[PDB]
RNA sequence: GACAAUGGUAGGAGAGCGUUCUAAGGGCGUUGAAGCAUGAUCGUAAGGACAUGUGGAGCGCUUAGAAGUGAGAAUGCCGGUG
RNA sequence: UAACUUGGGAGUCAGAACAUGGGUGAUAAGGUCCGUGUUCGAAAGGGAAACAGCCCAGACCACCAGCUAAGGUCCCAAAAU
RNA sequence: ACCGAUAGUGAACCAGUACCGUGAGGGAAAGGUGAAAAGCACCCCGGAAGGGGAGUGAAAUAGAACCUGAAACCGUGUGCUUACAAGUAGUCAGAGCCCGUUAAUGGGUGAUGGCGUGCCUUUUGUAGAAUGAACCGGCGAGUUACGAUUUGAUGCAAGGUU
């Protein structure tokens, strides 16, 4: 009983009860966020939306509020006389779900 | 007052050698050698992640034109059928449905069959 | 417990040492002293004496019996090379490197 | 990275299947069967590891032809000796040996790397109309397209 | 003639794979108790 | 001010440019290529040709 | 909060990192300084910490001053070792 | 959405190809010399097998999200047997 | 607000010496045990060299070629891996196996797939078969003085300044 949220960029398929990670939300750690975006849903009976599904949340315990490993961003042009070094870590969200469609 | 070179400029290198610790042969313990090695590195890396990108998707679509090709119909049409559907799941997702769940992704396939 | 010895700055260069070694290491001692005493290069006398002393050791400061020990270990390293050279055509003088071994060696019981 | 399936030899299994080459042109017949060599048709497809079902070609003498190919279709190969190119063969290489005709023809559509080598090796062919190789049970196939 | 490039290390040691020496082919001297080459003096 | 904790006057004092100390400098062949980037550097004081 | 702009050689502009010395202030150090080694450590970069090992006696930090202040290439110079 | 004025600091004075109007050459040159436009130089990315100068298009950084340009859609090789 | 053993005198050491030149002349390298010599009595293998115990010592894993002891380079041991494969050596994707951290959407290795012709210099244009570098280390290049000009800062101001 699966279920495909729309929640970055992107969209996420989430089999409820599952450790999740997506770009930063901006919501209090520990608090339960509730992805209303739905695109479709899995198992023995299958919603399957037009864009969203009318109604049906998917719900989630926030986890953590994290940034993601460093990234050295290096770039040069060779022969002519150029380089440059930026770092980079991109923040993000882990939550885990809880009760798909209610 | 003198200034001596001490210290800085081994501890760089230290550094830059350090990156290299997967290389072949010299390449990781020779100074410039690493250094060459590590820049070049660096702009696949670049370079890479935004191909990865790519390879990514279209690995997608080939499993998707596989699961449609087994329904009888192309991902041409396929894909055509579930736009003009509404239908605005990412190939990804397809993939994944196409093998996490063979009958919600027919039911699909029938729903973009229709709209034709 | 798994006794030692070692001959620093023996005149021989490590590689030819290491040639001999190489057939010596891991075998049981007394083999070891028969294979030593039978191939014919430098190394051979000079590695006797070492695992000879060795033994000596091993019999004299840790009181276990010579028969069943083995070698455990055996290694050649570089040690400080004396820097020649010879005279060539024309004048110029090139470089001969005459090097020198460190022979370490060492014997065994049991882990205790 | 994060959330594509990748399938294992742990999660993995290959069919084989047989399939009639008479009444067949070279070249079709020939891309099927490397889409069936390669995986490309389970969903489970991924890259790095070969997915592809087994392929046994059947009375492989049987092959068509378009053109003036059985003349005009030479095939050459060189023998890496001065003047050691050999053209010594047509599309008559049907008349002989055709079992190689069809393997290099499909093999030829198949990727240079070893992975695409070994899955080369999944080929089976076939001049006369029975084969060896009923032991592993395949199954007919017919060729779509 | 002058190498081109200089030999790398692991090519090096690949080189010297068929540089060791052979362990003696060694009979026991009977009752003699020492050691000697096949077929050759007890001393 | 208490010495430890001396402040020169806004505005006053910016630090020298190092010219020739790596490329991100911006500044590595110095500047100029090629001409009279030599050391002589002659520009003849005031003149054409 | 929206909204724009951010390829780049010669080159112009700007803001910084680190080295040694000094002033003042505040500290650390034989219950172990620097240095060296090892590590999965933090910063947008130069770069900064931290723990352990080694070492056995000198060091940081804050602000400001001043520089023999930053190396990969010169068939560069000297030493070592291939 | 620029322009011009005045002042501090510059680098540049070997250019290249393609289209195009021409002179010289042989309606020769990957030729040379001028007008015009673009691109390279100083421009990565996709296309042209590969391929500075051609076609598409200008990379602040991250994503395993969508649409498209040139060019493509039997197999190599994503997509129309 | 000079050097701290490649620095500072050529010379911190019995330096105008070794060494080179017929001569005038040219001209190096080379500092550091420890607080105290307490510098390893004695036993042992060995011709010695050297070495293992026993000892001095806070430390000799400070033992004389002696503080610290980096990198090149040489070796012993091995966890993973490699003998159908065309390799600027990486990057992106990724099973398998082994491990367990400055606890974090960990570390080692890497079957297989996708991508991919080092760096300087000089160039219209260099993977370039144009130049340079064997490797590692140390040293190695816009300074200062005095004028000139302009910007910023400050003190005064029909005055400012020695
Ligand atoms: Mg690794
Ligand atoms: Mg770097
Ligand atoms: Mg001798
Ligand atoms: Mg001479
Ligand atoms: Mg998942
Ligand atoms: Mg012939
Ligand atoms: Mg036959
Ligand atoms: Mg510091
Ligand atoms: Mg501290
Ligand atoms: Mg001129
Ligand atoms: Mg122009
Ligand atoms: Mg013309
Ligand atoms: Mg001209
Ligand atoms: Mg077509
Ligand atoms: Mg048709
Ligand atoms: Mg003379
Ligand atoms: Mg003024
Ligand atoms: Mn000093
Ligand atoms: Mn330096
Ligand atoms: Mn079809
Ligand atoms: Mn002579
Ligand atoms: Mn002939
Ligand atoms: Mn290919
Ligand atoms: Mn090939
Ligand atoms: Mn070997
Ligand atoms: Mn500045
Ligand atoms: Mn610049
Ligand atoms: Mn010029
Ligand atoms: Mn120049
Ligand atoms: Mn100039
Ligand atoms: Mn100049
Ligand atoms: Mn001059
Ligand atoms: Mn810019
Ligand atoms: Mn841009
Ligand atoms: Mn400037
Ligand atoms: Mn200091
Ligand atoms: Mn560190
Ligand atoms: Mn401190
Ligand atoms: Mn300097
Ligand atoms: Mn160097
Ligand atoms: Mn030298
Ligand atoms: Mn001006
Ligand atoms: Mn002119
Ligand atoms: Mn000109
Ligand atoms: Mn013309
Ligand atoms: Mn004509
Ligand atoms: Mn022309
Ligand atoms: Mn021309
Ligand atoms: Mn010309
Ligand atoms: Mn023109
Ligand atoms: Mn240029
Ligand atoms: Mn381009
Ligand atoms: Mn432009
Ligand atoms: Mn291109
Ligand atoms: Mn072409
Ligand atoms: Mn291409
Ligand atoms: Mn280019
Ligand atoms: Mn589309
Ligand atoms: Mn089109
Ligand atoms: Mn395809
Ligand atoms: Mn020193
Ligand atoms: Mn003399
Ligand atoms: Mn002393
Ligand atoms: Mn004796
Ligand atoms: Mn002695
Ligand atoms: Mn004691
Ligand atoms: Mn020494
Ligand atoms: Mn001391
Ligand atoms: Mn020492
Ligand atoms: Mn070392
Ligand atoms: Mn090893
Ligand atoms: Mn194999
Ligand atoms: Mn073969
Ligand atoms: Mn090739
Ligand atoms: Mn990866
Ligand atoms: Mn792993
Ligand atoms: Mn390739
Ligand atoms: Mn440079
Ligand atoms: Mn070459
Ligand atoms: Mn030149
Ligand atoms: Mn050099
Ligand atoms: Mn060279
Ligand atoms: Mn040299
Ligand atoms: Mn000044
Ligand atoms: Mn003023």
């Amino acid at each position: 009983m699966f279920a495909i949220i729309e929640t970055g960029g992107k969209q996420i398929k989430v089999e409820e009860g599952q450790e999740i990670f997506v770009e930063k939300l901006d919501v209090n750690e520990g608090d339960t966020f509730t992805f209303d975006k739905v695109l479709f849903v899995g198992g023995d009976s299958v919603k399957v939306g037009a864009p969203t599904v009318e109604g049906a949340t998917v719900t989630a315990t926030v986890n953590k509020q994290g940034r993601g490993k460093k990234i050295t961003v290096f770039t040069y042009k060779r022969r002519k006389n150029s380089k440059r070094k930026k770092g980079h870590r991109q923040p993000y969200t882990k939550l885990t779900i809880d009760k798909i469609n209610a | 007052p003198r200034v001596k070179g001490g210290t800085v400029t081994r501890a760089r290198r230290k550094k830059t050698i350090k990156l290299a610790k997967g290389y072949f042969g010299s390449k990781h313990t020779l100074y410039k050698v690493a250094k060459q090695q590590v820049m070049k590195s660096g702009q696949y890396a670049f370079r890479d992640r935004r191909q990865r990108k790519r390879d990514f998707r279209k690995l997608w679509i080939t499993r998707i034109n596989a699961a449609a090709r087994q329904h009888e119909m192309s991902y041409s049409r396929l894909m055509n059928g579930l736009k003009k559907a509404g239908i605005d799941i990412n190939r990804k997702m397809l993939s994944e449905i196409a093998i996490s769940d063979e009958k919600a992704f027919a039911q699909l396939v029938t729903k973009a069959k229709d709209a034709l | 417990m798994e006794a030692k010895a070692v001959a620093r700055t023996i005149r021989i260069a490590p590689r030819k040492v290491r040639l001999v070694l190489d057939l010596i290491r891991g075998k049981n001692a007394a083999e070891a002293i028969a294979i030593l005493k039978l191939t014919n290069k430098a190394s051979s006398p000079v590695i006797e004496k070492v695992l000879m002393s060795a033994l000596a050791n091993a019999e004299h400061n840790y009181d276990m019996n010579t028969d069943e020990l083995v070698v455990k270990e055996a290694y050649a390293n570089e040690g400080p090379t004396l820097k020649r050279f010879r005279p060539r055509a024309q004048g110029r003088a090139s470089a001969i490197n005459k090097r020198t071994s460190h022979i370490t060696i060492v014997v065994s019981d049991g882990k205790e | 990275m994060r959330q594509t399936f990748m399938a294992n030899e742990s999660n993995i299994e290959r069919k084989w299947y047989v399939i009639d080459a008479e009444g067949q042109t070279l070249g079709r017949l020939s891309s099927e069967v490397a889409s069936i060599l390669r995986g490309k048709n389970k969903v489970t497809y991924t890259p790095h590891v070969d997915t592809g079902d087994y392929v046994i070609v059947i009375n492989a003498s049987k092959i068509e032809f378009t053109g003036n190919k059985e003349t005009d279709k030479v095939y050459y190969r060189h023998s890496n000796h001065p003047g050691g190119i050999k053209s010594i063969t047509a599309g008559e290489l049907r008349r002989t040996n055709p079992e190689r005709l069809i393997e290099n023809s499909i093999k030829g559509m198949l990727p240079s790397t070893r992975l695409g080598e070994k899955q080369g090796k999944k080929l089976f062919v076939y001049g006369g109309a029975e084969h060896p190789h009923a032991a592993q049970q395949p199954e007919n196939y017919e060729l779509r397209g | 003639a002058v190498p081109k490039r200089r030999t790398s290390k692991t090519r090096k040691n690949k080189r010297r794979t068929h540089f060791k020496i052979s362990v003696p082919g060694m009979t026991e001297c009977p009752n003699c108790g020492r050691e000697y080459k096949l077929s050759h003096r007890v001393c | 001010m208490k010495l430890h904790e001396l402040k020169p006057a806004e505005g006053s004092r910016k630090e020298r440019n190092r010219v020739g100390r790596g490329v991100a400098t911006g500044n590595g062949k110095t500047s100029g290529r090629g001409h009279k980037g030599q050391k002589a550097r002659s520009g003849g004081g005031v003149r054409p040709g």
